[PDB]
């Protein structure tokens, strides 16, 4: 049932609500710091901007309209390629400190 | 003891233009260089320095293999990676014992036909562009050699080995993959190999070197213009270098120039020796008793030479060494030269020579530099043979085709008393 | 000239069986280490006890 | 690699003719750079 | 072929000594060129207070003329045939070659005879080499690295021979006399302390025929009372700081006492070092090198660079490194290379240990390439080891080097053992001796 | 200086005089980057005695009585030195300095030797530098006439 | 005094003829230094 619980369950969490994409909710570690610091410019500063406006509507606790919501058709992960490499550079690293 | 082997150089020039050139001498480790005509000569206005920095950024992550692993990968094995450049060709060169060939190989070739030049890897790298340069600058013959090329050229041999300072942090992977895309082409590549078998190195070459290319003024004549560049920096000892056009290499009067070269004096043969058989220098000791040091200058190119002399003295003798020195080289072309001291210049150059192929360096770069001027090859014995035949006229002729050639021209350190062209 | 520095003369502070320059100090190293070590677990004990 | 290089480098000589004897330039310079060695300029 | 039957293609050296006790060592190549010298074991080791630099004055006069070519005439012939003639001194062994084409190894062979035999030390030029060589001196004091190496030497082996200078100090040069000179050539340069060795496109039998011819002159009795024999050399641990604010970067050079040449130590020793290996600001490899003390550098900025090094004396020598770097860093580039020294002892890993063994495999290699480097190494092997150690006999030696060869050794000269340290420039944070020494355990 | 190099123009007019004389009016009115950091007080001293003499010197006055500024230059500026050290004179080489720096517009001053300020043909430059066109009269114009 | 330069200075755009117009240097350069205002360049 995995599509239809899935678009339920992405408005029941709702992250969309405050305009954000899910990569914009995930939780940062190291890979993910330096994915995102090789982001280009442009997703750089969009991911800045949606996180920045979200953390204003949780501030006043408010949402958006609902026609500015994320939509789960759209959400498209843009920080997937950055952060598999460099998750496959560390394992490399690991492996040759196995050695 | 009686050596076993010695074998001959093997040279296969492939269909693509390619050229292969290998020499086994059964050694304990091999070195394999690929050449490619990509000096700084083919970079242009729009991209300067982008060859400097393609320099630097051999480890870089490639398609097949990460900086990380380029790195541990090559020293596992004790072995070497380098890059080599001059105003015409790039060398990349890898050292290793003969049994890692395969490891070195496969480093080399993704660093050289496969890189990615992300663009986090490139912008961390610049930064490095100024370190390099700071090093190389600490010679003042850097400095002077740079500004000489810069005054005789319109273009192309203009072009500095280094980056100029207005683009570091400028340049682009979008630059350097055009870059290697216009020029690390077949037909402008040489693979060369010592203690390596010609066939491994011609199966390298022919599965993994067959490359077309776009554009790649990267293939602009080098136009010989005249001028000079004084740099004020106030150094007790100034250097300067003067020049004229000379030939291109390859040709009959770059040897007459080379003759010329040593009997003018082209280095110091013995450790604090009075270069008693140095023309130049012995002039200028007559005149000037406070510490110099002078040298004949020959550069030559593809299309293009220059040649002259260069001189380090103090401040305010460099009138009298530079006067000095030039007036020396009147005395030759007005015809006051000596058979023996032909005989003798030709003699330090052809054991010069033959010593310059000694190690796998030398021997190396002189084939590969082969391989890409003249896509052939010239034994010892035919080298020599060119310089015995170096008549005491063209000797003559090369001395004044300096003379009443328009000249190049440039200094640093306190240039008070040093003499601008027009008064020499 | 930095090379007219000599170290000056010790050998009113070195320990009798140093003192001679054409002796290497390596055989008496393991007596010299050995003491300062049985005075460092001495005290480590009396302070423990 | 292996063999460090004659003269290595640090960012941020001659006082006699003997010294300075081979200073002077004689030929283009060649730049090159290494993984495991000293960069270094010739001529 | 396979890098072991290459080992065993190496033309064998051949030796063989005259009537005078001189010994004529060579190794045929095929190159139409060569490179032929004489190897003697005359250094500043044997010098005392009094004549201290006064091989290095000879070194000034070698190529000033002889008896048979006054002059600028030796120098004139030389250059003539293309030839290069060079020289160096070093506190145990004395060198002068000549490189030229192998067709001219008769004449090389003569000029180097008359050179070695019939120096003229003209009382005039003397006198103009002492003020080349003070002005040496002068130009020297401005090599930081040059500085901190004879600082070093001057404090670890401290009132010893090995404690001096192959320069000598200023006074000397000023005083040192014709007499003083031939005094000590009459003592030093006798055929039983030299060695002829050539390397290129020859023959030993031309070689050892063209020795017999010209250099069977040359003494090789002395005597008995002046046969000059050198003495252990004490090893002190020590320090000597000479701060100079003034200048821009720190110069520091730590090392515990080496083996001494003939130690089979010293294989296990250069793996070691290969390990830590060197480094510079322009190094490529960066963050990824191999050598923590490497990465760990170039990832925080710690120094411009560092080099370990295992400088060998008859019966004693200097196991250490030297590193140039900010006077904020000294500190930490202390910790971090004295803690690799320490991991070496306790924790050497096979892995590390191969990387070490195959970069010392290429360095011996591509350091005997061309003949120069060949002609030098039956030089001084000759004058050490008494014999040349072939290739195949060093990767014996290398092979059986394992990570508990590693740590044995490493233990037996780093471990718990007192060192010697000399800093020069901005040295405020050199950290103290104690906590140097502490840091050797 | 780095605040007036901000102006290509100064950059290029700084060029083209080094380019065109041997000496004297070939030098920058900027310090030179070796020389920072180099200046001593002796030179500085040598520079106001070899040049802040009495036949070099001017005092000029607006809004202010000639007697005062007349009592002030007898009293306190009574100095001496004479001509002090006059320069060699400057002489006209000729030359071209090129500086690359990628900048989207490029600046160039082409230039020859004229006539000294204060005679008859430095005049006719004058005029003719008005004719070829010496600057903007109407703003956004079209420079018709120039 | 108190009147402030028409540029001010800051250490560490032209597209068009128009505001390109009356950039050409016509005349010798000249260089203030002051203890109130803002140091300038001429021509
Ligand atoms: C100095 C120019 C960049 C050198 C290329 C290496 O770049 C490094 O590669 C690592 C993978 O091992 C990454 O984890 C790291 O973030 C990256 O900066
Ligand atoms: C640590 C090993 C010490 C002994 C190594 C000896 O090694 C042997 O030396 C002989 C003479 O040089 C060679 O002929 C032989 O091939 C080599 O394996």
């Amino acid at each position: 049932w995995l599509e239809g619980i899935r678009k339920w369950y992405y408005n029941a969490a709702g992250f969309n609500k405050l305009g954000l994409m899910r990569d914009d909710t995930i939780h940062e570690n190291d890979d993910v710091k330096e994915a995102i610091r090789r982001l280009p410019e442009n997703l750089y500063d969009d991911r800045v901007f949606r996180i920045k406006r979200a953390l204003d509507l949780s501030m006043r606790q408010q949402i958006l309209p609902k026609e500015q919501w994320t939509k789960y058709e759209e959400d498209k992960s843009y920080l997937e390629p950055y952060l598999k490499e460099v998750i496959r550079e560390r394992k490399e690293r690991e492996e040759w400190a196995k050695k | 003891e009686v050596p076993p082997h010695p074998q001959d150089l093997e040279f296969t020039r492939l269909p693509n233009g390619l050229v292969i050139a290998s020499l086994e001498n059964y050694a304990p480790a091999s070195r394999i260089g690929l050449f490619i005509k990509a000096g700084s000569r083919y970079e242009n206005s729009n991209n300067l320095g982008t060859s400097h920095l393609l320099r630097l950024a051999s480890s870089l992550t490639t398609k097949g293999a990460s900086s990380f692993k380029i790195t541990r990968g090559i020293e596992a094995v004790g072995g070497k990676l380098s890059v080599t450049s001059t105003r015409e060709n790039m060398a990349y060169t890898v050292e290793c014992l003969r049994d890692d060939v395969d490891i070195l190989m496969e480093f080399l070739l993704n660093v050289t036909t496969a890189p990615e030049f992300r663009r986090w890897e490139v912008a961390a790298l610049q930064p490095q562009l100024r370190i390099d340069k700071a090093v190389a600058l600490q010679n003042p013959q850097a400095h002077v050699i740079e500004n000489l090329h810069a005054a005789a050229y319109r273009n192309a041999l203009a072009n500095s080995l280094y980056c100029p300072d207005y683009r570091i942090g400028k340049v682009t992977p979008v630059e350097l993959h055009d870059y290697v895309q216009n020029h690390f082409t077949s037909a402008r590549m040489a693979l060369i190999g010592l203690g390596v078998s010609h066939p491994v190195l011609k199966q390298v070459a022919e599965q993994f070197l067959n490359i077309r290319g776009g554009l790649g003024l990267s293939g602009a004549k080098a136009k010989y213009h005249g001028g000079e560049i004084r740099e004020q920096n106030g150094d007790s000892l100034v250097h300067a270098a003067l020049v004229a056009e000379s030939a291109a290499i390859g040709s009959a009067e770059a040897n007459a120039f080379s003759v010329l070269q040593h009997v003018l004096g082209a280095g110091p043969h013995v450790k604090r020796g009075s270069n008693a058989t140095s023309s130049l220098y012995q002039a200028v000791a007559k005149g000037v008793h406070q510490p110099f040091d002078v040298s004949a200058f020959n550069a030559s190119y593809s299309d293009s030479g220059l040649f002259g002399f260069y001189t380090i003295s103090q401040a305010a003798s460099a009138g009298d060494v530079i006067k000095a020195a030039y007036n020396q080289v009147k005395t030759i072309a007005q015809g006051n030269l000596s058979n023996p001291d032909v005989q003798a210049a030709k003699n330090k150059l052809k054991a010069g020579y033959l010593m310059s192929v000694e190690s796998s360096e030398g021997f190396l770069d002189e084939v590969g530099s082969q391989a890409l001027a003249a896509g052939s090859y010239t034994p010892p014995s035919t080298v020599l043979q060119q310089i015995d035949a170096v008549a005491d006229a063209d000797v003559i002729n090369a001395a004044k085709k300096f003379v009443s050639g328009r000249k190049s021209m440039a200094a640093s350190g306190n240039l008070g008393h040093t003499p601008f062209i027009d008064e020499l | 000239s930095h090379t007219d520095i000599k170290v000056p003369d010790f050998s009113d502070y070195r320990r009798p069986e140093v003192l001679d320059s054409t002796k290497s100090s390596k055989e008496s190293s393991e007596a010299r280490k050995g003491f300062s070590y049985l005075v460092t677990a001495t005290t480590t004990v009396g302070v423990a006890y | 690699a292996a063999v460090p290089a004659t003269s290595e480098s640090p960012v941020l000589s001659v006082l006699c003719r003997e010294s300075l004897r081979g200073q002077a330039a004689g030929r283009p310079l060649v730049a090159s750079v290494s993984l495991n060695v000293p960069a270094s300029v010739r001529y | 072929a396979t890098y072991a039957q290459a080992l065993q293609s190496v033309p064998e050296t051949q030796v063989s000594q005259l009537d005078n006790g001189l010994r004529v060592a060579s190794e045929q190549s095929s190159q139409p060129t060569c490179t032929v010298g004489v190897w003697i074991d005359a250094g500043s080791r044997y010098e005392s207070e009094k004549n201290n630099g006064a091989g290095y004055f000879v070194e000034h006069l070698a190529f000033k003329g002889t008896k048979n070519r006054p002059g600028n005439a030796l120098e004139k012939e030389v250059e003539s045939m293309g030839a290069h003639l060079n020289a160096y001194s070093t506190r145990e062994h004395t060198a002068y070659y000549i490189k030229a084409l192998s067709k001219d190894l008769p004449k090389a062979v003569e000029l180097l005879a008359d050179i070695v035999q019939n120096c003229s030390l003209e009382d005039s030029q003397i006198e103009k080499e002492r003020d080349v060589i003070l002005q040496e001196l002068q130009e020297n004091d401005t090599s930081m690295r040059d500085v901190v190496f004879n600082y070093l030497h001057a404090t670890a082996f401290q009132g010893t021979p090995l404690a001096q200078s192959v320069e000598g100090p200023s006074e000397n040069v000023r005083k040192l006399s014709r007499a003083d000179l031939t005094e000590y050539l009459s003592r030093h340069y006798k055929a039983p302390r030299m060695v002829l060795a050539a390397a290129g496109g020859l023959e030993h039998r031309q070689l050892l025929d063209l020795a017999q011819k010209h250099f069977s002159g040359l003494s090789g009795t002395y005597d008995e009372d002046a046969v000059p024999t050198l003495s252990p050399c004490r090893f002190t641990g020590s320090q000597i700081c000479h701060r100079e604010d003034g200048l821009p970067l720190a110069h520091v050079a730590i090392a515990v006492e080496g083996p001494g040449w003939a130690h089979p130590d010293n294989v296990a020793l250069q793996v070691a070092n290969a390990i830590i290996g060197h480094y510079d600001c322009t190094y490529g490899g960066g963050a990824h090198l191999s050598s923590p003390l490497a990465s760990i550098a170039a990832t925080n900025k710690l120094c411009q660079s560092f080099q370990t090094f295992n400088i060998c004396y008859a019966d004693t020598g200097l196991l250490g490194a030297h590193f140039v770097c900010d006077h904020m860093s000294i500190d930490d580039m202390m910790f971090v290379l004295q803690g690799q020294w320490m991991r070496l002892c306790t924790s050497a890993t096979e892995s590390e240990v191969l990387r070490g063994k195959n970069l010392l495999r290429n360095a011996l290699v591509s350091h005997l390439d061309g003949t120069t480097p060949v002609c030098e190494d039956i030089g001084r092997s000759l004058l050490t080891y008494g014999r040349r150690i072939p290739l195949a006999e060093w990767e014996s030696r290398i092979a059986e080097v394992d990570a508990r060869v590693v740590r044995e050794v490493c233990s037996k000269y780093f471990y718990d053992q007192c060192p010697a340290v000399a800093g020069f420039g901005p040295i405020e944070q050199l950290p103290d001796y104690n906590r140097i020494r502490s840091g050797m355990f």
